[PDB]
């Protein structure tokens, strides 16, 4: 009877791939 | 069907074969159709409780043609109340056996 | 589809029999000229030829977003299912008409373009509280009221079914209705009586339910009512039960009490204040009449009220009939032994005897019907009445 | 139910009408007595309301019914009163005794006497006794009596006084909303001779009401905006002296009888032109009546008021003919430079700048046919006194550089810069004129038709393009001179100058595009007599037309004066002249199409719609009479644009569905110019659904065909939030669509919109409905389109000064003498109200208010408040006079 | 069976009827695409589906939006987060200039290089959009009849510095920028809130007052920040309040335990109100029906400036709001109503459009086409008699 | 009820609303009753519940002697008891418990015969495990 409530959060995961084909130097 | 796993492509994420259900979720859990046995009339300090059960469930059973002869219809839900374990489960499991 | 707008005579005149002649010669002739098309080029251009166009224009696999606003014409903003959110132009093949926000859409892979729309399902709100079909029986149930009836029909249902007569003099019908007096007069009946013979969609609430141990919940279930009611179809709103939940405000106190009185004033400006909300018919059931907020009791928001009379040994004799012309009756039996005798008792009472009877018979499990079983069952209506009663000697 | 025990009258008037052939004979008392008691209260049981259930009326017809077919015919010595006793009770239950076959037999209880005076039993109810019946008489018996025999019997003699007082009921009871009832009684009596009908309801109207005029009055022309031919030619003749006998509104004369000038009689309206002069009392309402007299629907007046009170009362024809058109200029002189506009804007060119950067780089557009759009950026902004003393520099080098045509058209472009002029107009040209070139003079004394035009004073009737053509051995002085004069004297139907240009015709010099053009400038002055130019065309038709089987230069040219010499009449005679006068091979009978319809601007003739697509409908045609299909077509685009919204939304609905999508050759090159004729202010259902065949070309076809819906796509005026449709499709249209044939195009076409920031009426509907032709000028163009090969030489003459019958804008101004007052107006949406409760909530997009100038808009009604009484002609019309008057604390 | 309503009933009716069944049939014997799980029909995309939607794959992109938090010197330097990405270090590409692309922006960003495209206008939560009122009710001062007083005072606060700024200057005065209204009800408050709805020139912003009270706490009072930063952009913008008890009139603590979050909702509305950087040019009008229990912080002056109160007129109020809603119907031209004003003397302009409604039906009560004096004198015969033994009153 | 109602709808009442759904659709019982029992009876939605899908309600008092007496012999059915015993003594050294109660005596008394490493289960363990009980039953 006539009583507020406050909150919460419950964040999604995350996750990522590739083909990991791809060298990283290009220097030099 | 709806409600049923199917192999997917990664890439044009097209469909290549039904999975089969695991098991139906509902029908594994399926509640028990287990013997109606009674003890009998045996559960004394009941038995206008019992007059009330008989003339509520039993009497549309027994006599149809009571009710079909007066015109009236036939009950089909019973509610049962008092303190818990009072004979709440194990007088509705005797009476399914009576019939 | 929106062929011509244009409805002014609304009469017998002469001029909606040269234009709908006219709609009519245009009709035939655009029919002749493109029966002539599938006669001399009988050509299918378009069966697949407009499909793989476009289904090899969109991706194969299409995914499913959700809009959350629209901007210009082309470009609006989207919703992934995580969260990302695209601003991506829109294809002229999806129904713009239908695109509100709150809605699921289909996208693409690499400009993640809106493609098509899914469309959406029924809301659960409809199924919690609209009587759905015709519930009960008609109007070979109530016991003769006639009056009762006709102010009903000439404010609901020959509005609805006729609209004629308004629109000649251009006088708007009354908008509420309260139906009121003793209780056990069949309040109930005569709203199931209008839901079963009508052509518009009915909505029940009981009042009572409208008190949430939250708050702004209160509020919140009458701002939604009426938006459903408006939205959905032609509608007939009936809130049973207002006298104990919107009655005045009678000491001004706080901790619920104001809650309560935060409901009713929305509901009052749901009601009416702004934008006529149209075709929305409201009818309201009290017990008491009494104590009732006046601001409720205004034209403006209710402007017919129907007394409810109890009749004493004329209408009775078919209330008696109805609810014992489906069983038995043995020759013992009259009825004016109990009508002409006590001329107060409600027709809930007298449903009360007339099941109460079928219990005494068949408890006994005896035959058809004595009139004993009518004598027990007029003494026990008596003590379900009295039991409750405190009354002494003259008060 | 309730029955029985109180079933009184379902008993003794159930007993005594069955004992009254048991009391006709042998009872003379029974046979009358009971009849009276029975027919009072039978009467009585009837004239209240409340009650449709009469315990008789649906009771005694059981046997009653039998009773009278034995009681009135078999009695056979009817005397003088049982007769009105008989008749009197029996006739009233027969619409519901007898079921849908009454129709015939209303008669055989009614007539065989009609009991005295019927409405002595029949004053207080609505219409259940005899008001329905008598409708249910006047559709059935009295048509077929009055299909041919209306001078008849009795079924018209009486029939007459007898409707004579019924339509006298209906504003006799309760003066209710069914005074417009009465026009469903007099139209359908007598359907035809509504005339005869109408001349006893004038005179009954004459003495009716003075407030009860009004929603009758309009609800007339209601039925009067589309009827049959001759029900169009009666019931419009009649409308004329409501205002004028019973009452003395009569400032609806001018606007409200050229509804009636070309149906009935040119002269009847001229007869009322004599009754413009007859009501002379006493400025207020004379000047506002002829202030529309001049530029508003027509002209030609300027020779009946130099009579002999030239004064002031008969010297407002000159101040109606170029005085107020110079207060007509001194609005766009003082009014316009003080809301928006400096001198030169010239920057929706400089509005495509941001094209540039969107993708790279730009300055590849270098086509020489885009400077032809130079011109515009000039040309459309400087409409209304856009004067430009060497900011016409991107003219005066391109002038000077090449492109002949160009060079007429940037020297045309001058006479659109100074509009609606008389003052210095020749001025400006005299200086642009002396550089001794075919082009650069005939573009230049061209535009000097067009800035006198509508002022018709004397500026040049032979004085300046006659000694021009005069001059002519060679191209474009043997060709624009005749034009510009023939623009300027449009409005006018002088002979003379008409014959100062017949031999024009009558020469035979066999340039074949100056004789063309010939036709269309003759024809944009008459429209009515003179058959010696339907004769002076026709002859040199059928010496170069019909040695020829070629182009459209003579199709799209020639016929069309004749059906602007013949436009605008139902009365199909003159398609019994011009077909049967050039009987002839189907390429020559290509212009049947033309003056049939060019007859049949507007009205409700769809008898005639359906003979214009039911005979040439598709036939698969291998490129033979593509061109007569496509005409035929294009006389579907009037008789569409006022029957005031009805066949409008027809017409969309037609033409989106039977030819754009399912046609061949009609729909995918020319079906496009019917939006580009029928709506002129667009709204987002046809704006959208042509770029939905716009910016889809469908290139497979002779593309610019799609090209030239582009560009009059953009033929609606009132600039509105459409620069993203055209401007997205020029962005699309840089690299395709080349800029070899449509750079020009897609400019001309953006640059239209925003011609200037107002005077965008063309819609041919003035005051509410009226046409102000107008028609004249404008559908020269969407002739010309047909279809290619004028983008480079021949329609630069048209395509520039084509249509050039915009009168002004705006109705914000107020004119009492001394021109001070401003208003208290109030701009809405276009009204709805017909028929409803009295008086009536006019519109509704109240939330608009103003003052002073600002704008028309399409669907706009303004009125004011305040108590000023606006009480000059209550329709609209843009030049109210607004007196003013407060008697009412 | 039945009978002819008027003359040629049906044979009006099934020439409508079948065309609207012709129409139908016209579209399947055509061919007609409906329903096709979420598509356009197919006469209007035929000639959209080429490759003038190729002009919107190829060219166009995806443009993912974003969110700016601050800016550098010297240079753009903008720091950016996605919305759940990530937050980057970003660049404006070259097709913007470097002037309104200021903080707190949703902007939309390049979703290869990362570099800001277009910037976009702000989040409005569709809650406070749906009472913007984007539309105009048509209620002409005239309706309003009876309130010469009243109308008077409220045109020179609300109406007269919108549209004529110019007294105040010319002598130096600052209008009294809120007004309440009061009174019994049924007495024309909502009324003159649609009529100067009616002739704004503005931003007219609705607000039912039972919309602030919700579930959570503080998020009411997030709905009255986003009103008064909407009203700071929408320049000369109204604002209607309505039953104003529900957002708050006691500060019960007697016993502080009771209602506290609208108590804080109410204080969020007073400093936004007045106090603090104050607002420009916003008005305000409040009606309520007790305006006895309210917060004296309101009924400061600077806030609530006019009590306006309107009362049941005299006796020609009544005659005119007659002439009123009596002027549009169709009657006899037998009229008068100062007889009928003086056998109503305690009546609302509600209980008078009542009995106009109620007169309507008297003739449908009977089968008339009219409506009579004498049954408009029935009618007033018979709600004499209602209003006298009324069920309430 | 719509208690949790239109904020999320909880899965339960629209489960509920399918309950309602079939009851009203067709049984007339066919042979078919459903029984319910319940405490705590004063909360759910009964009142639509009352014409034609649920009807009479039975009440259930605290037990007596000979009521426990016979639950004490089906909740001690199940077991490896030994005879030579009074139960009726045992029923009447509980003056107030319940049945459920009961079923905690016999589960001790097996518990007793535990740590008696037998399987016999005496008179000792009752009279034991009814003090025991009854003093875990000793507050209030
Ligand atoms: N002075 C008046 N002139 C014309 N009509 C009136 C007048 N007073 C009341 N009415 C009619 O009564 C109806 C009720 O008016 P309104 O809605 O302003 O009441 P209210 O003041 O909002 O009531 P509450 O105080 O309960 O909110 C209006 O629809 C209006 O048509
Ligand atoms: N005129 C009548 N005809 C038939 N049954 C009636 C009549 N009046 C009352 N009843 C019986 O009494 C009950 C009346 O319901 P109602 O009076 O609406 O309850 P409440 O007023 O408390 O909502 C119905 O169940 C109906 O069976
Ligand atoms: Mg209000």
């Amino acid at each position: 009877x006539x009583x507020x409530x406050x909150x919460x959060x419950x964040x999604x995961x995350x996750x990522x791939x590739x083909x990991x084909x791809x060298x990283x130097k290009x220097x030099x | 069907t709806p409600n049923c796993r199917v192999a997917l492509r990664n890439d044009s994420y097209t469909l290549h074969k039904i999975l089969p259900n695991k098991v139906d979720p509902l029908v594994s859990l399926m509640m028990v159709e287990k013997v109606p046995d009674s003890t009998y009339e045996m559960i004394g300090g009941l038995d206008k409780q019992i007059k009330e059960i008989k003339e509520v469930i039993e009497l549309p059973v027994k006599h149809p043609e009571l009710f079909e002869a007066l015109g009236i219809a036939q009950p089909k839900g019973v509610l049962l109340y008092g303190p818990p374990g009072t004979g709440k489960t194990l007088l509705a499991r005797a009476v399914a056996h009576h019939t | 589809a929106s062929k011509l707008p244009l409805v002014t005579p609304h009469t017998q005149c002469r001029l909606k029999l040269l234009k709908l002649e006219r709609i009519k010669d245009y009709l035939l002739m655009e029919e002749e000229f493109i029966r002539n098309q599938e006669q001399m080029k009988p050509l299918e251009e378009k069966q697949e030829e407009e499909r793989s166009k476009v289904d090899d224009l969109r991706g194969t696999p299409m995914s499913v977003g959700t809009l959350e606003e629209i901007i210009d014409d082309n470009h609006a903003i989207v919703s992934t299912s995580v969260g990302s959110e695209h601003y991506v132009s829109i294809l002229s093949f999806v129904d713009k008409d239908l695109l509100e926000p709150g809605c699921s859409v289909l996208l693409n892979h690499k400009v993640h373009a809106v493609i098509g729309v899914l469309m959406d399902d029924t809301d659960p709100l409809v199924t919690v509280m609209k009587v759905e079909k015709a519930p009960q029986e008609t109007y070979a149930d109530i016991g003769g009221l006639d009056n009762q009836i006709q102010e009903i029909k000439e404010s609901v249902e020959l509005p609805l079914t006729h609209p004629e007569y308004y629109e000649e003099m251009g006088i708007k019908p009354p908008k509420g209705v309260i139906l009121y007096g003793p209780p056990g007069t069949g309040k109930t009946l005569l709203a199931k009586a209008v839901a079963n013979q009508t052509s518009a969609t009915f909505l029940r609430v009981v009042g009572s339910e409208l008190i949430q141990k939250y708050l702004g919940d209160g509020p919140k279930l009458v701002r939604e009512l009426f938006r459903v009611a408006e939205e959905h179809a032609p509608s007939i709103v009936f809130i049973d039960e207002i006298d104990a939940i919107g009655t005045k405000r009678y000491d001004s106190n706080s901790g619920g009490e104001r809650e309560i009185q935060r409901t009713m004033l929305e509901l009052l400006n749901q009601l009416d204040g702004f934008d006529s909300r149209g075709d929305v018919k409201v009818i309201m059931a009290t017990n008491r009449i009494e104590t009732l907020d006046p601001a409720l009791i205004r034209p403006g928001r209710i402007d017919r009220k129907i007394e409810f009379p109890l009749p004493d040994e004329k209408t009775k004799k078919r209330i008696f009939q109805i609810h014992t012309s489906r069983m038995t009756l043995a020759d013992d039996v009259t009825l004016d032994d109990l009508i002409m005798a006590k001329d107060d008792l409600s027709g809930a009472d007298i449903k009360a005897i007339c099941t109460e009877a079928g219990l005494m018979a068949l408890r006994e499990r005896r035959m058809k019907v004595t009139n004993e079983d009518f004598k027990k069952s007029k003494e026990n209506v008596l003590y379900k009445k009295q039991e409750g009663t405190p009354e002494g000697l003259y008060l | 139910m309730e029955e029985g025990g109180r079933d009184k009258a379902p008993v003794q008037p159930q007993q005594s009408p069955a004992a009254a052939p048991g009391g006709t004979d042998e009872k003379p008392s029974g046979k009358e007595r009971r009849d009276a008691g029975d027919k009072d209260k039978e009467q009585e049981l009837s004239e209240e309301d409340k009650q449709l259930q009469d315990e008789l009326e649906m009771l005694v017809e059981r046997l009653g019914e039998k009773d009278t077919s034995l009681y009135r015919p078999a009695l056979e010595e009817l005397r003088r009163q049982i007769r009105s006793s008989t008749t009197s009770m029996t006739s009233v239950p027969k619409p519901l005794k007898f079921l849908r076959p009454h129709y015939g037999k209303l008669k055989e209880i009614y007539e065989n006497m009609a009991p005295g005076e019927n409405k002595r039993f029949a004053a207080d109810i609505i219409s259940v006794l005899a008001m329905t019946m008598s409708g249910e008489r006047e559709c059935l018996k009295y048509r077929l009596v009055g299909s041919q025999e209306e001078l008849a019997s009795w079924g018209h003699e009486y029939v007459r006084h007898l409707a004579g007082e019924v339509a006298k009921e209906w504003q006799e009871l309760d003066d209710a909303e069914k005074v417009q009832r009465e026009p469903l009684l007099t139209l359908v009596k007598e359907i035809v001779p509504y005339n005869m009908a109408h001349n006893a309801e004038h005179e009954a109207c004459d003495l009716l009401m003075e407030i009860e005029q009004v929603d009758m009055l309009e609800k007339d022309i209601d039925e009067n905006a589309y009827a049959k031919v001759c029900l169009y030619l009666t019931s419009c003749v009649n409308y004329v002296p409501e205002p004028e006998n019973s009452a003395l509104l009569r400032c609806a004369l001018g606007v409200f009888r050229k509804f009636s000038r070309f149906p009935e009689a040119l002269r009847l309206a001229l007869m009322l032109n004599d009754m413009e002069l007859v009501e002379d009392i006493f400025t207020s309402c004379k000047d506002v009546v002829v202030q529309k007299q001049m530029a508003f629907m027509l002209g030609r007046h300027g020779v009946f008021l130099e009579l002999s009170e030239d004064v002031e009362e008969y010297e407002d024809l000159t101040e109606i003919m170029s005085n107020v058109q110079l207060n007509s200029n001194f609005l766009a002189l003082a009014r316009e430079l003080d809301i928006m506009e400096p001198k030169v804007p010239d920057d929706i060119y400089k509005t495509h700048l941001e094209n540039n950067r969107f993708g790279g780089s730009g300055s590849q557009v270098d086509s020489a046919r885009m400077n032809l759009a130079s011109s515009f950026v000039n040309g459309f902004v400087n409409a209304a006194f856009g004067q430009d003393k060497l900011l016409t520099d991107d003219g005066n080098k391109w002038l000077y550089k090449n492109k002949d045509h160009g060079m007429l058209s940037a020297a045309a472009s001058l006479g659109m810069i100074l509009l609606w002029d008389v003052d210095g107009g020749l001025t400006q040209i005299d200086k642009y004129l002396y550089s001794s070139e075919d082009y650069i003079k005939s573009g230049a004394l061209l535009a000097c038709g067009i800035v006198n035009s509508g002022v018709r004073n004397e500026c040049d009737p032979a004085l300046a393009l006659l000694s021009d053509y005069v001059l002519h051995n060679s191209n474009t002085m043997r060709l624009g001179s005749i034009f510009g004069l023939g623009l300027a004297y449009a409005g006018s139907n002088r002979e003379d100058v008409l014959t100062l240009l017949l031999p024009v015709m009558g020469d035979s010099k066999s340039s074949m595009e100056v004789a063309g053009v010939t036709a269309l400038a003759c024809g944009m002055i008459a429209v009515g007599s003179c058959n010696g130019d339907v004769t002076s065309t026709i002859l040199q038709t059928i010496m170069e037309k019909s040695e020829t089987e070629l182009k459209d230069t003579y199709a799209r040219w020639l016929p069309l004066g004749l059906g602007l010499n013949h436009l605008g009449k139902g009365e199909a005679i003159e398609a019994i002249l011009a077909a049967l006068e050039v009987v002839s091979e189907p390429f020559r009978s290509f212009a049947n199409t033309l003056v049939d319809v060019c007859a049949y601007a507007g009205s409700g003739n769809v008898l005639k719609v359906q003979q214009l697509l039911h005979i040439c409908s598709e036939h698969f045609d291998s490129k033979e009479k593509e061109e007569d299909k496509d005409k035929k077509e294009k006389k579907d685009k009037d008789k569409k644009e006022a029957p005031a919204d009805m066949g409008a939304h027809q017409g969309v609905a037609v033409l989106g569905i039977a030819l754009i999508a399912m046609g061949e050759e009609i729909g995918a090159e020319m079906a496009l110019r019917t939006f580009g004729h029928l709506l002129r202010y667009g709204e987002p259902t046809l704006r959208r659904a042509v770029p939905l065949a716009l910016a889809l070309i469908s290139v497979s076809n002779p593309r610019l065909n799609i090209l030239d819906t582009l560009s009059k796509f953009s033929h609606d005026a009132d600039p509105e939030v459409s620069y993203n449709s055209i401007f997205a499709m020029g962005m699309v249209g840089s690299g395709t669509n080349n800029a070899r044939l449509a750079a020009m195009l897609r400019q001309l076409a953006q640059y239209h919109a925003k011609d200037p920031n107002n005077l965008f009426m063309v819609r041919l509907a003035q005051g509410l409905t009226h046409l102000g032709k107008g028609t004249l000028t404008l559908c020269p163009y969407h002739s010309d389109r047909q279809l290619m090969s004028q983008v480079a030489v021949a329609g630069l003459l048209t395509v520039l000064v084509s249509f050039l019958d915009v009168r002004n804008i705006i109705l914000g101004k107020s004119h009492y003498v001394l021109y001070g007052l401003v208003a208290a107006m109030q701009p809405r949406m276009l009204v709805t109200f017909d028929e409803e409760l009295r008086p009536l909530p006019v519109s509704v997009r109240v939330g608009q208010a103003v003052d002073v100038v600002g704008q028309a808009g399409k669907p706009k009604t303004i009125t004011g408040f305040q108590t000023h009484t606006t009480p000059v002609l209550l329709a609209h019309g843009e030049r109210a006079e607004l007196a003013t008057e407060e008697f009412l604390p | 069976k039945t009978y002819g309503q008027s003359t040629y009933s049906r044979q009006i009716k099934q020439v409508e009827d079948d065309i609207q069944q012709l129409l139908k049939k016209i579209n399947e014997l055509t061919g007609i695409k409906e329903s096709d799980t979420g598509l356009a029909p197919p006469a209007l995309w035929d000639l959209a589906a080429d490759k003038q939607t190729l002009q919107s794959e190829q060219p166009l992109q995806v443009a993912r939006c974003t969110k700016i938090i601050n800016a550098d010197s010297e240079d753009p330097k903008y720091i950016i987060n996605v919305k759940q990405f990530a937050k980057f270090v970003v660049d404006l590409s070259d097709q913007v200039a470097p002037t309104d692309i200021e903080e707190g922006m949703r902007v939309g960003v390049d979703r290869n290089k990362y570099q800001i495209h277009i910037p976009l206008p702000p989040k409005i939560d569709p809650t406070v959009t749906m009472m913007q009122v984007e539309e105009k009710p048509d209620v002409t001062y005239s309706d309003v009849g009876g309130c010469k007083e009243q109308i008077e005072k409220l045109r020179e606060v609300v109406e007269t510095p919108l549209l004529h700024p110019e007294r105040f200057v010319n002598l130096g005065i600052e209008p009294p920028k809120g007004v309440l209204l009061f009174g019994p009800p049924g007495t024309g408050k909502t009324l003159c809130a649609r009529a100067v709805a009616n002739r704004t020139d503005a931003c007219f912003i609705r607000v039912i007052g039972s919309e602030l009270v919700q579930k959570y706490v503080g998020e009411g009072a997030r709905m009255v920040r986003e009103l008064f930063e909407m009203a700071r952009t929408k320049k000369a913008c109204l604002i209607f309040f309505d039953e104003i008890d529900a957002i708050g009139g006691a500060r019960f603590d007697d016993g502080a335990g009771g209602d506290n979050e609208v108590q804080r909702t109410m204080l969020e509305l007073i400093n936004q109100l007045d106090g603090f950087d104050p607002r420009g040019n916003i008005k305000v009008l409040m009606a309520t029906n007790r305006p006895d229990t309210l917060d004296p912080a309101l009924m400061r002056p600077g806030r609530l400036d006019r009590k306006i109160e309107f009362s049941l007129p005299d006796l020609e109020g009544r005659t005119h709001i007659f002439k009123i809603h009596a002027r549009s119907m169709s009657v006899e031209r037998d009229i008068r109503f100062e007889l009928l004003a003086r056998l109503c003397p305690n009546s609302t302009g509600a209980e008078i459009r009542s009995v106009c409604t109620e007169a309507g039906m008297f003739a449908i009560r009977a089968r008339r086409k009219i409506a009579t004096e004498k049954d408009f004198l029935e009618a007033v015969n018979k709600v004499i008699k209602s209003y006298a033994k009324f069920s309430a009153t | 009820r719509l208690e949790g109602g239109s904020g999320g709808d909880s899965e339960v009442q629209r489960t509920m609303l399918e309950l309602l759904n079939q009851l009203d659709g067709f049984e007339a019982t066919k042979n078919i009753k459903v029984i319910m029992a319940t405490n705590r009876i004063d909360i759910l939605d009964s009142a639509l519940l009352r014409p034609g899908r649920i009807d009479r309600k039975i009440e259930f008092p605290p037990p007596n002697e000979e009521a426990r007496l016979d639950i004490l012999k089906i909740h001690s059915r199940k077991m490896n008891l030994t005879r030579g015993i009074n139960l009726r003594k045992i029923a009447e050294l509980m003056p107030g418990a319940s049945g459920a109660e009961v079923k905690g005596v016999c589960t001790e008394a097996g518990m007793y015969a535990l740590r008696e490493r037998r399987v016999h289960v005496t008179q000792e363990d009752f009279e034991m495990a009814v003090a025991k009980v009854m003093q875990k039953d000793s507050e209030k």
